[PDB]
RNA sequence: UUGACCUCAAAUCAGGUAGGAGUACCCGCUGAACUUAAGCAUAUCAAUAAGCGGAGGAAAAGAAACCAACCGGGAUUGC
RNA sequence: AUAUUGGCGAGAGACCGAUAGCGAACAAGUACAGUGAUGGAAAGAUGAAAAGAACUUUGAAAAGAGAGUGAAAAAGUACGUGAAAUUGUUGAAAGGGAAGGGCAUUUGAUCAGACA
RNA sequence: GUCGAAUUUGGGUAUAGGGGCGAAAGACUAAUCGAACCAUCUAGUAGCUGGUUCCUGCCGAAGUUUCCCUCAGGAUAGCAG
RNA sequence: CGUGGAGGUCAGUGACGAAGCCUAGACCGUAAGGUCGGGUCGAACGGCCUCUAGUGCAGAUCUUGGUGGUAGUAGCAAAUAUUCAAAUGAGAACUUUGAAGACUGAAGUGGGGAAAGGUUCCACGUCAACAGCAGUUGGACGUGGGUUAGUCGAUCCUAAGA
RNA sequence: AAACUUUCAACAACGGAUCUCUUGGUUCUCGCAUCGAUGAAGAACGCAGCGAAAUGCGAUACGUAAUGUGAAUUGCAGAAUUCCGUGAAUCAUCGAAUCUUUGAACGCACAUUGCGCCCCUUGGUAUUCCAGGGGGCAUGCCUGUUUGAGCGUCAUU
């Protein structure tokens, strides 16, 4: 068994909101039965069930506050890339070819030349 | 540990020696990555030919000086007695030296003699960007021999 | 006295847990460790102890997040998601 | 003979990839030989096992003896038969281990997927 | 002693419950070479020396 | 009174940045003795070990206040 | 163009073969020792497959004697092969304060070679 | 022996290795003290002690000369292959 | 002469039994050694021409491991001391109960704590190992249960000092 | 004459040599350049139907999401509809998340699971007391903003 995490895309905050809440219930009963029976598997599922509830409901939350600041030049840290603390660090493209006006004249004045040795 | 009769040895052994041994087992792996390195290189860069053109000059030293060898590069006043400037010389591919001096008519006359014949011998393709294909000879050096006076 | 009448005296300990490191390495009096230099902002370490730097070297422990960085590398630090 | 540097002709390595292969490599290593009423009629040589299959065994003191698998044991690199078990002393069955490279495919369980893979390798 | 810190509890707290022999169904796995626990403890020959 | 300037402060002010780890190889500082001299102090071991500071995929060096004395050579690095 | 006993990914050897090779082929920087800095092991192999011995009998029990499984229990979870020191049983021989050895032959036991 | 004091003692705290502490014995400083313990330099050097692994065949010594802070060691000549 | 590994060769040997091991059985060599039969065993191994070395042990108060004589020997003698019966059990000088004789004699062999130990506390089950005899008992083995604070401490204060 | 002692053989002991085996070690060569205040390396404590360790993971706890493969997992139990399919799996891949207490470790402290302050919100007849939930408060330095200090100093009243 277990929910579907296609499935639980498809509707609202509060409609997530109120199937968290029965999963809790099921598993707190769960327990309580644990203590009288050997053994009772059962219990995984509904586990699992929690967890894909609370990772749609952290996506669908996630995903409207990039919207509030799509455009802006400042966002929060965690909705920036990772990639590394020195990668972060580097030059941009645009700051990396920056040249002066005295040297690009020179590089449009005398560019490398494409030639062969034939005749 | 003085006996028979033996030359002197000099052997300088009273370090720690060991710990710089440097024994060239990559001898033959090092020759594959500078030939591919090299068949990379001129497929890579242009049809050129993988290297400048060098100018004759004259050996130092009373020892050496009977010979003749590849210099580092043209003078100012070489490249100006062929008809262009430094600056363009470079990226036709023609080495370029400007703290090299002329003293000798000679040495002076064979490297302008080599430019001469360096121009003639290849086609600057224009910047249009239609650069027909040509074949690439890999080695300028070859075509153009340096032979002693 | 100074052997076996003498050992029974020993119920004061003079080191306790590290907070850091987690050895019975903690100096009580002189609030420092004897094992990794706690509290000082560097871990205590020395070149003559060779086996010392490996028992507690990086890939000693669980490495949570220096685990993946190679995955990352290798696919170029990628964002977004698969395509379906 | 070996031509590609990607490639190790190494005892020690080729032994190791076999016994840590993951669950999912063990299937392609699973693979039967296909009857010659199934060879002519399909088109292919070989595939991987698959639970409800037809096999014949053509090998060991089991050989001539026909079955269908009821359980792939990846774990252990074997295949079960159903009617090809052993009594034990106190009269409990078990199940006999054979290798599916030891038997022979006479009937294939289709799907949807199994019947791509088999125009995928060229099979009609 | 009874006098003693959070610390030092919670570390006695999980050496009790790592102090027990191991499960017998654990043998029967495919390839299992564990036949008993060798890092077992008695409070009188092994001391913990916390 | 008012308004500048200079210098110097404060703020949980706006946005950033440094620390630690690793350290085979790399750039510096600091710095022994065993040992050899058939003793031993200069010397040697050695401008080494240990100690301390700082980087990268390489580092460092680098387009001559160079080498030369030749009919002169021509940034640096390595063999 | 040069360096690289670290990190990641590969290909190899006239290298070692469980007292070897890294300390570690195994729940090894583990068990354990020291107040502490530190010190630091031992330990790989049933069989193709547990088919890991139902059942009967003796004993309080461990187990034994049968039966059975297996190509093989001279493979029984003290498990491949199973050497020496050392030990039990059986058989033969000698022995008045050591034993062992060399040359020669008697006695006992045991044995190859040609029957041309 | 001493037993109301220069008394006995718990815990806290201070002094760390050519340093500490000493009503002073070179005593004590974790069974370690006329200079603790741990790792490294380090496989430190030794004219000195011990050991140095198969067979057969042929040849076969020296303890003497000169020099040496040389006298349990070397160089040199001799004897040997 | 022998040992580990390497090039070549003998279209060499082998699950109809390779290697190894045991064998007062046989043969060859002055010797280092080589060959064969029998037993045990189960998967690889040898002759010859050459190459190579981490290549041959009785010793080093040698290293690691294993095992002897000594030897069923030294010994298991401080702290006054045990005895009868029943119950349980395969089994009782040592467990339980009852009876008797004794000791610690309030600066205790009594009743609580600080430090230190860490589940040794309690019940049930159980005896291969441990309690230098024994064991049905146990601080042993297996499975569970158990520590409840506005007032008791920590927490707060300052001491030498850090 | 026995016992006893010694030597050899067979069988049985003790012990683990020898032979064969090898998912390990060691050395050489080739390619690549990627840790951390966006909280690293390391440490502590927890997480499974039945787990002590190892391995994995963090109260979403031997995992969640996504993508691929296309039917397992396996010691037992269980679940079965997951089987011509948005779908089995201790599978592979991995770009989205979670990530307890710590640690350069950052409100102050730490041999204490000790003690403060600020903002929003909820309950207790409450801006002040008590409690629950969410979000914050380290240091050096740089650029800028704002509020200031000094007869250091200018001009004008
Ligand atoms: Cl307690
Ligand atoms: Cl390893
Ligand atoms: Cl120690
Ligand atoms: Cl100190
Ligand atoms: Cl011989
Ligand atoms: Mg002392
Ligand atoms: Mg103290
Ligand atoms: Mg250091
Ligand atoms: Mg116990
Ligand atoms: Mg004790
Ligand atoms: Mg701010
Ligand atoms: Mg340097
Ligand atoms: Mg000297
Ligand atoms: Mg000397
Ligand atoms: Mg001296
Ligand atoms: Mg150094
Ligand atoms: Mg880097
Ligand atoms: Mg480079
Ligand atoms: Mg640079
Ligand atoms: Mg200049
Ligand atoms: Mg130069
Ligand atoms: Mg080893
Ligand atoms: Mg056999
Ligand atoms: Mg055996
Ligand atoms: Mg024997
Ligand atoms: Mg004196
Ligand atoms: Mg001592
Ligand atoms: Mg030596
Ligand atoms: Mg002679
Ligand atoms: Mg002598
Ligand atoms: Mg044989
Ligand atoms: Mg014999
Ligand atoms: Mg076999
Ligand atoms: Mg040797
Ligand atoms: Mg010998
Ligand atoms: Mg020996
Ligand atoms: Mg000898
Ligand atoms: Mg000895
Ligand atoms: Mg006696
Ligand atoms: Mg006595
Ligand atoms: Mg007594
Ligand atoms: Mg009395
Ligand atoms: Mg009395
Ligand atoms: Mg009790
Ligand atoms: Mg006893
Ligand atoms: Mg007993
Ligand atoms: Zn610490």
């Amino acid at each position: 068994a277990g929910v579907k995490a296609y499935e639980l895309r498809t509707k609202s905050k509060e409609q997530l909101a109120s199937q968290l809440v029965d999963l809790k219930k099921e598993l707190a009963e769960l327990k309580v039965q644990k203590l009288s029976r050997p053994s009772l598997p059962k219990i995984k599922t509904v586990r699992k069930s929690i967890a894909c509830v609370l990772t749609v409901i952290n996506e669908q939350q996630r995903e409207a506050v990039r919207q509030l600041y799509k455009g802006k030049k400042y966002q929060p840290k965690d909705l920036r890339a990772k990639k590394t603390r020195a990668l972060r660090r580097a030059l941009t493209k645009f700051e990396a070819s920056q040249v002066t006006e005295k040297q690009r004249k020179k590089q449009i004045a005398f560019p490398q030349r494409k030639y062969a040795i034939k005749a | 540990a003085i006996s028979k009769n033996l030359p002197i040895l000099k052997n300088h052994f009273r370090k720690h020696w060991q710990e710089r041994v440097k024994v060239h087992f990559d001898q033959a792996g090092k020759k594959v990555s500078r030939r591919n390195a090299r068949a990379t290189r001129a497929a890579k860069i242009a049809p050129r030919p993988l290297d400048l053109l060098r100018p004759v000059v004259r050996a130092p030293t009373v020892k050496y000086n009977r010979k003749v060898r590849a210099g580092r590069g043209f003078t100012l006043a070489e490249v100006k007695a062929a008809g262009l400037t430094a600056a363009y010389a470079r990226t036709i591919g023609i080495a370029v030296d400007h703290r090299r001096q002329n003293r000798n008519q000679e040495i002076f006359d064979a490297n302008v003699q080599r430019l001469k014949e360096y121009q003639s011998k290849i086609i600057v393709f224009p910047r249009n960007g239609k650069a027909p294909e040509a074949e690439q000879v890999l080695s300028a050096a070859a075509t153009f021999p340096i032979a002693q006076p | 006295g100074k052997g076996t009448p003498s050992f029974g005296k020993r119920h004061n300990k003079s080191h306790t847990l590290c907070n850091r490191c987690g050895r019975r390495s903690f100096h009580v009096q002189k609030k420092t460790c004897s094992s990794c230099g706690y509290p000082a902002a560097k871990t205590r370490s020395y070149n003559w102890g060779a086996k010392a730097k490996r028992r507690h070297t990086t890939g000693t422990g669980r490495m949570r997040y220096l685990k993946h960085v190679s995955r990352r590398f290798k696919n170029g630090f990628q964002t977004g998601s698969a395509s379906k | 003979a070996k031509q590609s540097l990607d490639v190790s002709s190494d005892r020690r390595k080729a032994r190791k990839a076999y016994f840590t292969a993951p669950s999912s490599q063990r299937r392609v290593l699973l693979s039967a030989p296909l009857s010659k009423e199934l060879r002519a009629q399909y088109g292919i040589k070989a595939l991987p096992i698959r639970r409800d299959d037809e096999v014949l065994v053509v090998r060991g003191s089991k050989k001539g003896q026909e079955g269908k698998i009821s359980s792939v044991y990846r774990l252990k690199f074997a295949v079960q038969v159903d009617k090809v078990t052993k009594e034990k002393v106190n009269g409990a069955s078990v199940p006999i281990n054979l290798h599916p490279s030891k038997l022979v495919i006479t009937k294939l369980h289709l799907d949807k997927d199994r019947k791509a893979l088999i125009q995928r390798k060229g099979g009609k | 002693s009874s006098h003693k810190t959070f610390r030092i509890k919670r570390f006695l707290a999980k050496k009790q419950k790592q102090n027990r022999p191991i499960p017998q169904w654990i043998r029967m796995k495919t390839g299992n070479k564990i036949r008993y626990n060798s890092k077992r403890r008695h409070w009188r020959r092994t001391k913990l020396g916390l």
